[PDB]
């Protein structure tokens, strides 16, 4: 019913994995970071009237446990009343606590909510938390395990995608992440990260490789795996394919790095009783998925069915930005709804910038809500893949 | 670029021998101390530039020192100065500091450091960076990280190296969060020093020795410390450890419990430190350290505290308020009269120095139980090792109790220790002011009553002077020394030295009623028994001192003090003035004062006071309380009380500043915080105005703001005297 | 406005701690026997329909970590749409998966959810995940942290209530919990947990003590780390010492346990042959000091009634989490809850508190006894950890 709008949408830098400039920084430090960048931009926003904040974060272990959302409100002083929540769907965390933001502020019982993901993938690597499914080998042998680097290569197999051809698109995601940063696209967004006492730490997304070419990327070998069985486990799965071509590699996947992001989410008269000014729209959010060994095809259900439910096609999309978790998902994503090229992750994405988990869906979030205002563009469709096999999209609309 | 540099003078002397070990002994020519300064960092930067130049020649280093002391201390003088804006600076200071030592660790080839003295803060940094340590067992040498009593930390790799030496718990308890100085002895056990020698002469042998043994028995494990191996295992676990993780929370709280909320962000940075640099490799961690170190530097704090611990705790002892020219004179055999507690103490702390001490009362039954406190902290001594039998039994071989006053013949300098009455001091001059030397000093220890009354009842006025103490004497570190106006220089410097020779701080303070540290307490304590009449919880009272710093919350101080005591100073303060010609306008405190005494509660000694005292010990506030001063009916915030008991210290030491009692802020802040215990992150009751921080800001401006805005709330008495106006 | 209803509120037996018959049970276990009790009650139900599933967990580590909610939808062969997201507020995690599940029906975009919770406390026992407020000195410093058993204590040293008070709580609970279990009221919703053969492991609430008696629970001794006290009298300056009342017998259980509730709207509900037992009326969060903690129920109790347009007096049963004896005493002399309203069948002193599924178990502990006793509306609400608290009020259908 209630209408949702996004007004504030910032993210930290991505730092790397190895000699990363964010390996000293505590996953709570990122997100008091932003909270106190958000107080920066509004001194005089009542902070009492935000009655959630819901954090994705997919490993919630170490630095990152203990609900790290209610974390960031004590640490950061805001009102006690403002709550806090963890919660983890894999890699599309970040944009289902932006979407479960909007759905609560949709059902009335919610007029301001802070929204966004952590994740400190150098300090917390994936699987620290273990999982239901690891520690129990039942239930791995049956739901037939496979991690998402082969359900990738199998993706580019079976829709005939090449080394050459992955390669491709990694080095098209360097060039536009590094047009972007040039143009300044990202200087309002991306919140450079200090210390205590307010020196640099880092201000740049550290994990780009703007030389890329076609030939260093060639060179590059090919990637839970690198032990056995996985790959034939999902051949018993997909039993018409003979033989797993092995595309993907370090240049051609999402980084590993660190990184946090945060949305602002309330209704129009949460904007208007405090001077916000609102910058898109939550048209429409949807979850849908696919097999779990092929894991990455998720995200073609889910946008048509979010597609479906805002009543519009891809004709009526300007950008579409889908998570570059692997090169073969995008092309296989381009591939069957016929996405114009131009429109499909125009700023770049995970393979040049990183892939900071629990963070993701809203940093790729507020990177759309800053491209449709300098394009001066109506609509942005968001999309990430997820481990297991689910997926979810989210339509917003330029206000 | 990552460089190990940051025009001055070398501090370092190069030597390599003939079997490739290069010799750095560290001798600045600047000081008789090695000193981390821009000279040592420029040093050490072209030593350890030079180390690596020719590694192909070099088999081991030894650094040594060719002072008295091996290293002690920072650049204290740099480190005040530097502003928030400085943080830079300073961070790239430290960072360069490790980075040389970290070089040093990292040579692949044993490092021994040669402890011929005191290793204090960076000096002890620098030999931690060493594979081993031998230290010289001589006396006078300690070693430690005392940073966190200036409001550092030990940010030249103190704290990082400590930790994975000791694991978190060990280092933070035993080392890094109260600065704790050991004996060399005392370090070989903890693990701080690896080996002794009993002559520096052995030293630099013996470093060659181990060097060359090393190379020989260990080639692969030479020059690397424990934590640059695969497998190294952090002692007592790391904070993803499940045995630590359990524990770990409560460290915070521990430390909350034993500062009792005071603002000290010293040991809060220290634990975070320690912790936030386990969790990852050590040159991460040592960053880390890098920049809580920065933060405290830049902080107020650290420069309350490095102007009262360092610059002023040396102008005093380098005699700034000692009279100038006057020479020094021996102390043969020391006085006392009385066996009271004051008495008793003051007799220890004499004869624990070597002097010759008579001790007199009314009679023997009374001196032998004065000297009996001598005794019985001789013997807590003895079984904590503290002491050896030897020197305890020649201690308290120089206490002779006495009940004559023959036995004060050759007596050269009196302490008297009576009651507090002046016809009964009079009368107890009188009769040994003929028994003792021609030259004696004849010195009260008075709280209250003017030197310059007490004098005339002897007839060598110009020799007598006031030495007032503190309880307890064996503990308490201040001496105030009162100048009657008859009181000469040479008197002063006397009494001066033998407060250095006791091992104690002076401040010398001209006569007036209160003096300095009786009139300023009485304001913190009249403060806290105004809110009490004003119906503020008695609990909400103790728990602003605690929180405000101070050592004992002012209303178990008040027990102790006695209210039939504390009644009688105010009845002896309006006569003072009253009797003069002014005018005396009483406190609020005088009508809670009266009314406890009404009911029979007058303080411990009575055995009923603010609190219940049962079998000795303090049990719990009187329950009472609340019913008889309508507790609860006023509920102010917590920072006012704090801000009511700190303001009006404050404001009644710049008083005796403006009146000419105190001649120094050296002697205002020291005088405070050893004298009546004014916390120490206030840097004392003169720095607590340069230094105030709050909502207003930072600075004398934010004191007088903040000063009418408490007069405006609590009472004129808050009003800020014209000398700190603008 | 979509309206959310609740179809099925199921739950496990609670295996207490010491020997308890769960600990050979995986936390993912529990669950999917509670999604197979579902199936075998629905086999008609259109599993496809299914949106989401919702799950609460506060240790998501080990036997609970990587999504357990999405390993449940795999393991249970549930269809590979039906989502999975596992979240985390602390005690409140079982009903705020329940709150979310009705805002996500209500926006519209989801038409049927399952919501819940998971907690083996005895494999996975709480901290075991880590945590900044605990684990990292620097806000740990400054937000003073303290145990919820010492704010339980101060509350009960500020409020008045004495041991035997407490104590008096304690025995109420554990013979309401006995009358429910005897008489019959928790026979349809909790559900037997049986090995992979069939063979019986659980059929009901173990840490239940049914023959408590006063003598009893005045024997047992009253966090031991030390400090935590120092450090919340620093902030509750007015108090002078704390009177610690709480022991293991008036506090609540540490148990395992499973809850599930099917939440969808009556375009779903009408789709799919389902009867609902119960409308989510209402939904709130609000919150109180984090060093007393467990006061934030209080105001979240008194937002979720006004925006719901209700009283005190509008509501037939209250039901709050046994979390400390003192939490519920402070709770019911602040809204002068009649004492036959409150935890009618016992609670978490009697039963166990199996964090991430307590607010799910409570929860469907009303919707049952609404239906029961033919009254209307019940009100459900949790403290936090933190600071926080959450609540719910339920109208019958
Ligand atoms: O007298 C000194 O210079 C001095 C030095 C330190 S240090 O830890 O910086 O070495 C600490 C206290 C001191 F009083
Ligand atoms: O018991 C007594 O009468 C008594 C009285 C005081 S007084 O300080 O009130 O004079 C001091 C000690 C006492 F034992």
């Amino acid at each position: 019913s209630e209408e949702a709008f996004i007004y504030e949408a910032i993210r930290t830098p991505r730092g790397k994995q190895k000699n990363g400039s964010l390996h000293e920084v505590k996953p709570l430090s990122l997100v008091v970071g932003l909270i106190d960048e958000l107080r920066k931009r509004h001194p005089d926003l009542d902070e009492n009237l935000i009655s959630d904040v819901i954090l994705g974060c997919v490993s919630p272990v170490g630095d990152q446990g203990g609900d790290i959302a209610r974390a960031a409100v004590l640490a950061s002083g805001m009102p006690v009343t403002s709550g806090g929540v963890q919660l983890n769907r894999f890699c599309a965390s970040g944009l289902e606590a932006v979407n479960t933001a909007a759905q609560k502020v949709r059902s009335g019982w919610d007029d301001l909510v802070l929204a966004g993901g952590v994740e400190s993938m150098s300090r917390v690597p994936m699987g620290s938390d273990g999982g239901a499914m690891g520690l129990d080998p039942a239930t791995n042998y049956d739901v037939m395990f496979v991690p998402q680097s082969i359900g990738a290569d199998l993706i580019a197999t079976i829709e005939g995608f090449s080394r050459e051809d992955v390669d491709a698109y990694a080095l098209r995601s360097q060039q536009k992440a590094a047009e972007a940063w040039s143009g300044g696209y990202f200087a309002k967004s991306v919140v450079p990260v200090r210390d205590q006492n307010g020196l640099l730490i880092l201000d740049h997304d550290e994990h780009m490789r703007p030389d890329t070419t076609k030939e260093g990327l060639a060179k590059l070998k090919p990637a839970l795996a690198a032990l056995g069985g996985f790959d034939d486990v999902a051949l018993q799965k997909y039993h018409w394919v003979e033989k797993i071509n092995h595309v993907h590699t370090g240049g051609n996947s999402s980084g590993i790095v660190d990184g946090a992001a945060l949305v602002m989410i309330g209704s129009a008269a949460a904007g208007k009783l405090q001077g916000l000014t609102p910058r898109a729209r939550i048209v429409a959010t949807a979850t849908s998925g696919a097999d779990p060994v092929i894991m990455l095809t998720g995200p073609t259900p889910a946008t048509r069915k979010v597609l479906d439910r805002a009543g519009l096609t891809v004709d009526d999309i300007d950008l579409f930005e889908l998570n570059e978790a692997f090169a073969s998902v995008v092309l296989k994503f381009q591939k069957d709804l016929n996405i114009p090229d131009e429109k499909l992750n125009v700023n770049g994405g995970a393979i040049a910038m990183g892939h900071p988990l629990g963070a993701t869906g809203a940093m790729i979030l507020g990177t759309m809500v800053d491209e449709l205002e300098r394009r001066n563009a109506r609509r942005a469709l968001i999309t990430l893949c997820i481990g297991g096999g689910m997926g979810v999209a989210t339509i917003i609309e330029r206000v | 670029g990552s460089s190990h540099h940051h025009m001055p003078d070398n501090t370092i002397q190069w030597d390599k021998d003939a079997d490739g070990i290069v010799t750095l002994t560290m001798d600045d020519p600047s000081g008789s101390t090695n000193v981390m300064n821009e000279a040592y960092i420029e040093s050490m930067g072209k030593a350890v530039d030079r180390l690596v130049a020719e590694k192909d020649s070099i088999t081991g280093v030894v650094v040594a020192s060719a002072k008295k002391t091996f290293f002690a201390g920072g650049d204290v003088k740099t480190m005040i100065q530097a502003r928030p804006e400085d943080a830079g600076d300073v961070f790239n200071t430290v960072e360069t500091i490790k980075r040389q030592l970290r070089t040093l660790e990292t040579l692949g080839k044993p490092v021994v450091a040669a402890i011929n003295g005191a290793a204090l803060g960076g000096g002890l940094e620098i030999a931690l960076a060493c594979h081993h340590r031998i230290a010289a067992d001589v006396k006078g040498s300690q070693l430690g990280l005392p940073e966190v009593t200036l409001g550092l930390l030990p940010g030249g790799g103190g704290v990082t190296r400590t930790v994975r030496m000791f694991g978190i718990q060990n280092a933070f308890v035993s080392v890094l969060a109260q600065g704790t100085r050991f004996k060399p002895a005392k370090a070989k056990e903890i693990g701080l020093v690896d080996e002794l020698v009993a002559t520096v002469e052995e030293l630099v042998p013996a470093a060659k020795a181990w060097i060359k043994e090393e190379l020989k028995a260990n080639p692969d494990g030479a020059g690397v410390q424990p934590w640059d191996k695969k497998g190294y295992k952090m002692p007592g676990g790391t904070p993803s450890s499940p045995g630590l993780a359990a524990i770990l929370p409560s460290f915070p709280s521990n430390l909350r419990k034993q500062l009792k909320g005071a603002p000290m962000p010293a040991p809060r940075a220290i634990l975070a430190a320690a912790v936030e640099g386990a969790q990852v490799d050590f040159d991460t961690a040592s960053r880390i350290e890098s920049r809580y170190f920065a933060s405290l530097v830049t902080g107020q704090v650290a420069k309350n505290m490095m102007q009262a611990f360092f610059f002023d705790l040396q102008a005093i002892n380098a005699g700034g308020s000692r009279p100038e020219g006057i020479g020094k004179t021996p102390i043969k055999r020391i006085g006392v009269l009385g066996a009271g507690m004051m008495g008793a103490g003051i007799a220890y702390v004499s004869a624990k120095a070597g002097y010759e001490v008579v001790l007199k009362d009314v009679s023997l039954e009374a001196a032998a139980k004065g000297k009996g406190y001598s005794e019985k902290l001789e013997a807590k001594a003895l079984e904590r090792g503290r002491t050896t039998q030897e020197r305890s039994d020649a201690l308290l071989a120089r206490i002779t109790p006495t009940a004559d006053a023959a036995d004060f013949k050759g007596v050269d300098f009196v302490i008297e220790a009576v009651f507090e009455n002046q016809e009964l001091k009079h009368k107890v001059f009188g009769e040994i002011e003929d028994i003792v030397e021609p030259n004696a000093i004849l010195g009260s220890n008075t709280s209250t009553l003017p030197i310059t009354g007490l004098a005339t009842g002897v007839k060598r006025q110009e020799d007598f002077i006031g030495i007032h103490f503190f309880s307890p004497v064996d503990k308490m570190p201040l001496v105030e020394i009162i100048k009657g106006e008859k009181t000469s220089d040479e008197a002063l410097a006397r009494v001066f030295d033998y407060t250095l020779a006791i091992g104690k701080t002076p401040i010398v303070v001209n006569d007036s009623r209160g003096f300095f540290t009786s009139r300023v307490i009485g304001t913190f304590v009249n403060e806290a028994l105004a809110m009490l009449g004003e119906g503020v919880e008695p609990a909400s009272i103790e728990q602003a001192g605690s929180q405000a710093g101070y050592p004992a919350p002012p209303l178990q101080l008040s027990d102790e003090l006695n209210l039939e005591l504390m009644h009688k100073i105010a009845v002896a303060t309006r006569k003072g003035v009253e009797d003069a010609g002014g005018t005396y306008q009483p406190h609020p405190a005088e009508a809670v004062v009266e009314k406890m005494i009404e009911l029979g509660r007058s303080g411990r000694l009575k055995g009923a006071g603010f609190y219940e005292y049962a079998d000795g010990k303090r049990s719990g506030l009187w329950p009472g309380l609340r019913e008889t001063f309508k507790s609860g009916s006023s509920q102010p915030p917590l920072q006012d009380m704090i801000d009511r008991m700190l303001f009006a210290e404050a404001l009644e030491t710049q008083k005796c500043l403006d009146e000419g009692v105190l001649t120094s802020t050296a002697d205002a802040n020291i005088g405070s915080i050893m004298g009546i215990g004014f916390p120490p992150w206030t840097g004392g009751s003169a720095q607590f105005i340069v230094g105030y921080s709050g909502p207003a800001g930072t600075g004398k401006a934010a004191f007088v703001a903040r000063a009418r805005e408490l007069a405006a709330a609590y009472g004129d008495r808050f009003l800020p005297p014209e000398s700190l106006l603008s």
